[PDB]
Formats: structure tokens, C-alpha cells, sequence
């Protein structure tokens, strides 16, 4: 899976996010933000497999 | 077809002739009502059916499958494809966020979908000899 | 995009260098040549497009200035909303704010009017307004402002005889 | 008397494009090839989003200038001057009017669907039924509901002191239209017939309209014909020379075809920036026209209409406008 990892000016890792949990969590790892102004964005497409 | 694809093909068991279509793909887009407000979102999956993108959601056969989603029977169809986690309304508003052919989506009292609100009604009471004159400014 | 390979072994040059010396270091750097070269003329096109939007936006802002600021406008909705008066600039951060005063109409009042006036059997129109009866008398007015003026031979002038019109009403003048 | 027409575009069609789908089909191995040149999807993505928010922006600016919607009268006959075959028809199914369903006609092009390409066309924000609403309340506004519009709010003029009060405005008098009222009137009449008449039984009139049609036509089907080419490989399909062509001599006849079919992708995204500036000239240009011509008196020479301007009224059609 794919993470998205902060770290602190301290050099250690603090927070993560993991980018295939939620659709939530799929739109933080593309605007690569942990808080969001409202909208709607476009995200990666889709396949019927 | 005119662009030289694949349209069709013929059985080599002696039979007939069939179709092919491109099984079903798009974009998704996630509709946010801010992250200071909540943090439930819906989702558009432009230009399908809700129909054969809802049962395909059950047998799990989605190329971006999220771990933790359900659909609670909110499937709407729209024009711009289809909307999953927002239920409709039928109380017109102004827009806050677009969706599609005259379809918006906001937060208000859950995510809610509506048509959007041209103006104000108003009428002119035209008659053939009324005058109206301003009598103050600003 | 330039932590990104573009098909060749490494991203970074003194790593390619480092692990080769010699042709076989030409077909790889020629490959990242190639890639560097392709995202740097596709930053310089969209700039060239972007730099003409703004441009655009440049000349109406000294249109305005111009024209708002420097005098009074007669063209509807260009400087403020209502009727422009006047206006002032205030500089902003690689931009510019106007802050437009005008003039709203507000009350509003319900008259009867009339095309014009027969007296002597010849008609009289107005000059620079039109009739309101009020509902003792009848008066010429501003179109835009509500202030009634008696009428007198100075406001209005006579143009024809009393047959031609749709709707003369009798009044002295 | 006269009456004279003036089409101008406002807006064009909303495309996409799936960046995966087009540059390689149903293989895994073409796309992790793909994924080397870095963010080149996702800058294309971007571009063509941003251009198709910007056409809902385009006709918002243009037709959404009036703050309420006034009701069609139901008269339509004021003074002498007869307003029908501009405002909607009550009996009539479409909320269009006449001249409107003339416009629509004329202007041809070139439930859901899809095709190999990974090609697509979003709908536009307002619908036509919305368009077509507006401009009855700009028509409806403008006959009745006074001059007073816009900078104000409607004052109730009884329309034939409009025409006094827009002859006066020209520098003739105000007994030169009553005194010929009903010969004024007359020839507005004649004026729109003939506009009728010349729209159901032309040709090509709206040939503004049609240019937007055919150039973006002309687009897709270049960069779907780009498909069927190789750029110096075996051949341009996928899993024919990806089969027998080993696993490594296969690998460089793949980067020869991804990298020609960027490069048509590129092409395309730059040339509908370019065309979307030109549209966006267009479109603030109507805007002025509808603010300065329809909402008011314009006394600019040769920008509303030919000779002394009178008034205006607006007429919508495909991706445009008609004044
Ligand atoms: C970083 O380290 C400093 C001292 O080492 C500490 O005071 C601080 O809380 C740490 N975290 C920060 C500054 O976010
Ligand atoms: C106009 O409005 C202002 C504020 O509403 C008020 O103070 C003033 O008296 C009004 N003038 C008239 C003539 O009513
Ligand atoms: C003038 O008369 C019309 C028609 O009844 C009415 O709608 C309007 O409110 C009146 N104006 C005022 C100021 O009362
Ligand atoms: C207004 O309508 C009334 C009703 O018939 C009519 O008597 C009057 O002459 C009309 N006024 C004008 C100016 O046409
Ligand atoms: C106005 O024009 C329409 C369009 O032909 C016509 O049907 C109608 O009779 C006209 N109105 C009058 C009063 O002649
Ligand atoms: C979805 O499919 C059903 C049957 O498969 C069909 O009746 C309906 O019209 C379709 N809706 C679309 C294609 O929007």
C-alpha cells in the first residue's frame, strides 16, 4: 500500500496517512494536505475488472 | 467503426453476430464539505450507469476499491454520471458546489443534492397608464 | 521532475558518471538530455499563454483608470452598478482595487401620466421629463428623482394640433 | 426602422481524457512503463479540468446578469407593437420561442455509451431550458417593467414613453414618434417577419457557431487517427508485438510508441488552450453587450447596432448568443 508519511522538523516521523482506507484518505494523499477547503476534486479513474 | 476499432465479431461456432463495448470506466470525484465542518464525503462516478456500477461495487470488482465504503441505498442517477452518499431534495438553492446538468450539492441540515435556483420570482404589474418615481436615493 | 528517470539507470548525473566512463554513459545521459529538455519547453509554452491572459487584464485595468478615475462614465454596469459618480485606486499586491461610488434609487411611488396636454386645441409635450397627475393636480417631473414643477409655457412646448395622439388629457397650463 | 442580427460564441464543448487508458490499453506492463515520465498525466488532467471549469464561467458571466426572473406578461401586445414569436409560446410544449427553435434547428452538429478511445464530454452546467429562461426575463424585463433595470429596479413604463424616451435620446423630439406611432410600429413588425423569413429559408448564417463545431471535431479526430500509427516500431497495436518480441527487445519497442503518442496528447492539450483564449474573448465581449446594448442606451458608434441605436433584445442559441 501507499502511505503518507510527515515528518517534524525534529527529523522523526510524527502522522500518517494510508491512501487506500477511505475516499477521504485518497483525496488528502493527492492534494498532499491533512486539511481540505470544500469543493470537489477529481481524483484517479476506474475500471469495471 | 469510423475510428477503425473493433466494433463487432462473428462467432467462429456457427452462430451469429455479436457486439463489443468497452466494459465501464470514468473518473471519480470526491465532494468535501471542508474538513472544518465533517468528515463524510460522497463520491461521483462520472458517466455510468448506477445500475451496473452498484453491482459492481458488491462482487468487488473496482479497480480503486476503498477498504472501509458501503453505499446505504443513496445510489441517484443524475446526468454527469453517478452519485453515491448524497440523497436527493427537491428544495432548490443556490449552487454550492456543481455537479452535472443543474445539480448542485451542499452540506445544509448531511450532503444533500438539489436543483439549483435561478433567481427570485417576480412579477411587473404592467398596465398602459401607471407611472412608478423614485422618491429617495442612496 | 527532475527526481524522475526518464528510462535510464539513474536520475541523478555523478551517479551515472561515477559507474561509467564511457559510450555506454552517452546512451544513458542522452535519455535524460531528452526529458529534461521536453519539460522545460513545456513550462516556457504555458508561461507564454498565461503572460497574454494577464495582459489582457493589464489593459481593461488602464482602461478603467482611465476612465473611471479620471472622469465620469456614461457606459452602463462598467465602473460600479448603479449610476457611476466616482471612483478611487488602491494598490493591492501585484494588483489593483477601484472602489467605485454610485447612486441607488430606492423608494418608488405609484402616478398616472399621460402622452401630453391639450389647451387651445393644440398639444403640448414636455421638454426634459413627464406628466404625473399626483391626484389634486398635474405636474412635470424628473424621470429619476421625484420633485413636481407647475407646469408653465417654459417646460413645455407646443408641436401640432390637438388630434393626433393616444391619450390628451385637458389641463390648464 | 431597422433590425439587424449578431451571432457571437460564448462557450465550447467540455472534453476529457483518460491518460491511462489512451496511451496504453488493458496492459500492466505499459503502464508501469508510463509511470518513469512522472507527473505528465496528471499535468494533463489539470489542463483540460481547468479549461472546462472556465466554460461554465463563460455563458454565467453573459446570461446570468438579472437578479430576478419576471414573468411573461401574457399580453404581448403593447402600444401597437407585437412582441410575440420573442417570449415563449403558453400552449406550446418547448419553453423556447419561435425565433429561438429557428436557431436551434439551424445550427447542426458535425442513453450512455462508451468508446475504446478513453475519450469523453461532460454536459454544460446550466441546461438549455435554464439559458432559455433567462432571456425571457431579459425580453419580458425590457417591454414592460420599465427602462429602469439594472442599475435599479423596474419602474413600470407603459413602453410607448420608452420609445419617446429613446427617440429622445438620439436628438429627435418626442412628438415625432406619437404624432407616427402607428407607422413606427408597423415597421418593427415588418422588420422581425423579414428576420424570420431569412432565418427558416437560408443557408449558412450562423457560420460563427459552426466554426466552434467543426474545429473541435477536427481535434479528437486527429489525435484518435494517431492511434493507428506506429512511431517507428513493429506496429502501432499492443500484445501483437509485445508477445513475440522476448521480454527486453520488447521493452524499447514500447518506449518508442509512448513516447509518439505523449507527444500527440501534448499537441492537443496546447491547441485547446490557445482556441479556449480565443473563446474567452468572445465571451467577455458579449458580456459588455448584453450590459451596455440590452440594459441600457448605447451611444457608441457602430458597437450595437448600425445606425442610431434604439434598443436591443437577446436570443440564445448553441454555445452562443444572438443579439
Ligand atoms: C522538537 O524538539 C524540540 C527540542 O528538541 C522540542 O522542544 C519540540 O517540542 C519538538 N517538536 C516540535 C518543535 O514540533
Ligand atoms: C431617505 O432615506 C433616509 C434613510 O433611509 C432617510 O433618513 C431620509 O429621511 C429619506 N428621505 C425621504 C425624503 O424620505
Ligand atoms: C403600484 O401599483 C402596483 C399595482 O397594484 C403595486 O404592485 C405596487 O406595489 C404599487 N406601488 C406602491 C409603491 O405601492
Ligand atoms: C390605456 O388603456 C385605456 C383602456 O382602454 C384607454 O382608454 C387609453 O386610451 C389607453 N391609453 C393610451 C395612451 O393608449
Ligand atoms: C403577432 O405576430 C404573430 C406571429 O405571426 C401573429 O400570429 C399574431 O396574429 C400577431 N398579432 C397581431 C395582433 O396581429
Ligand atoms: C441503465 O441500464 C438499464 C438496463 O440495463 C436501462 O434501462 C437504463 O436506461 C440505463 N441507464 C442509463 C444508461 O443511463
Amino acid at each position: 500500500t501507499t502511505f503518507m508519511l510527515k515528518y517534524d522538523e525534529n527529523g522523526t516521523i510524527t502522522d500518517a496517512v494510508d491512501c487506500s482506507q477511505n475516499p477521504l484518505a485518497e483525496l488528502k494523499c493527492s492534494v498532499k494536505s491533512f486539511e481540505i477547503d470544500k469543493g470537489i476534486y477529481q481524483t484517479s479513474n476506474f475500471r469495471v475488472v | 467503426d469510423v475510428s477503425d476499432f473493433t466494433d463487432s465479431v462473428r462467432d467462429p461456432k456457427t452462430s451469429e453476430i455479436l457486439d463489443i463495448s468497452p466494459c465501464s470506466f470514468g473518473g471519480v470525484s470526491v465532494i468535501t464539505p471542508g474538513t472544518n465542518a465533517s468528515s463524510e464525503v460522497a463520491v461521483l462516478y462520472q458517466d455510468v450507469n448506477c445500475t451496473d456500477v452498484s453491482t459492481a461495487i458488491h462482487a468487488d470488482q473496482l479497480t480503486p476499491a476503498w477498504r472501509i465504503y458501503s453505499t446505504g441505498n443513496n445510489v441517484f442517477q443524475t446526468q454527469a454520471g453517478c452519485l453515491i452518499g448524497a440523497e436527493h431534495v427537491d428544495t432548490s438553492y443556490e449552487c454550492d458546489i456543481p455537479i452535472g446538468a443543474g445539480i448542485c450539492a451542499s452540506y445544509h441540515t448531511s450532503i444533500v443534492a438539489y436543483t439549483m435556483s435561478l433567481g427570485a420570482d417576480s412579477s411587473i404589474a404592467y398596465s398602459n397608464n401607471t407611472i412608478a418615481i423614485p422618491t429617495n436615493f442612496s | 521532475q527532475l527526481s524522475s528517470n526518464f528510462g535510464a539507470i539513474s536520475s541523478v548525473l555523478n551517479d551515472i558518471l561515477s559507474r561509467l566512463d564511457k559510450v555506454e554513459a552517452e546512451v544513458q545521459i542522452d535519455r535524460l538530455i531528452t526529458g529534461r529538455l521536453q519539460s522545460l519547453q513545456t513550462y516556457v509554452t504555458q508561461q507564454l499563454i498565461r503572460a497574454a491572459e494577464i495582459r489582457a487584464s493589464a489593459n481593461l485595468a488602464a482602461t478603467k483608470m482611465s476612465e473611471c478615475v479620471l472622469g465620469q462614465s456614461k457606459r452602463v454596469d462598467f465602473c460600479g452598478k448603479g449610476y457611476h459618480l466616482m471612483s478611487f485606486p488602491q494598490a493591492a499586491p501585484h494588483g489593483v482595487v477601484f472602489l467605485h461610488v454610485t447612486y441607488v434609487p430606492s423608494q418608488e411611488r405609484n402616478f398616472t401620466t399621460a402622452p401630453a396636454i391639450c389647451h387651445e386645441g393644440k398639444a403640448y409635450f414636455p421638454r426634459e421629463g413627464v406628466f404625473v397627475f399626483n391626484g389634486t393636480s398635474w405636474f412635470i417631473t424628473q424621470r429619476n428623482f421625484f420633485s413636481p414643477q407647475i407646469i408653465t409655457t417654459d417646460n413645455t412646448f407646443v408641436s401640432g394640433n390637438c388630434d393626433v395622439v393616444i391619450g390628451i388629457i385637458n389641463n390648464t397650463v | 426602422i431597422s433590425i439587424t442580427t449578431e451571432v457571437m460564441p460564448v462557450s465550447m464543448a467540455k472534453t476529457s481524457v483518460d491518460c491511462n487508458m489512451y496511451i496504453c490499453g488493458d496492459s500492466t506492463e505499459c503502464a508501469n512503463l508510463l509511470l518513469q515520465y512522472g507527473s505528465f498525466c496528471t499535468q494533463l488532467n489539470r489542463a483540460l479540468s481547468g479549461i472546462a471549469a472556465e466554460q461554465d464561467r463563460n455563458t454565467r458571466e453573459v446570461f446570468a446578469q438579472v437578479k430576478q426572473m419576471y414573468k411573461t406578461p401574457t399580453l404581448k401586445y403593447f402600444g401597437g407593437f407585437n412582441f410575440s414569436q420573442i417570449l415563449p409560446d403558453p400552449l406550446k410544449p418547448t419553453k423556447r420561442s419561435f425565433i429561438e427553435d429557428l436557431l436551434f434547428n439551424k445550427v447542426t452538429l458535425a442513453i450512455c455509451a462508451q468508446k475504446f478511445n478513453g475519450l469523453t464530454v461532460l454536459p454544460p452546467l446550466l441546461t438549455d431550458d435554464m439559458i432559455a429562461a433567462y432571456t425571457a426575463a431579459l425580453v419580458s424585463g425590457t417591454a414592460t417593467a420599465g427602462w429602469t433595470f439594472g442599475a435599479g429596479a423596474a419602474l413600470q413604463i407603459p413602453f410607448a414613453m420608452q420609445m419617446a424616451y429613446r427617440f429622445n435620446g438620439i436628438g429627435v423630439t418626442q412628438n415625432v414618434l406619437y404624432e407616427n406611432q402607428k407607422q413606427i410600429a408597423n415597421q418593427f413588425n415588418k422588420a422581425i417577419s423579414q428576420i424570420q423569413e431569412s432565418l427558416t429559408t437560408t443557408s449558412t448564417a450562423l457560420g460563427k457557431l459552426q466554426d466552434v463545431v467543426n474545429q473541435n471535431a477536427q481535434a479528437l479526430n486527429t489525435l484518435v487517427k494517431q492511434l493507428s500509427s506506429n512511431f517507428g516500431a513493429i506496429s502501432s497495436v499492443l500484445n501483437d508485438i509485445l508477445s513475440r518480441l522476448d521480454k527486453v527487445e520488447a521493452e524499447v519497442q514500447i518506449d518508442r510508441l509512448i513516447t509518439g503518442r505523449l507527444q500527440s496528447l501534448q499537441t492537443y492539450v496546447t491547441q485547446q488552450l490557445i482556441r479556449a483564449a480565443e473563446i474567452r474573448a468572445s465571451a467577455n465581449l458579449a458580456a459588455t453587450k448584453m450590459s451596455e446594448c440590452v440594459l441600457g442606451q448605447s451611444k457608441r458608434v457602430d458597437f450595437c447596432g448600425k445606425g442610431y441605436h434604439l434598443m436591443s433584445f437577446p436570443q440564445a442559441a448553441p454555445h452562443g448568443v444572438v443579439f
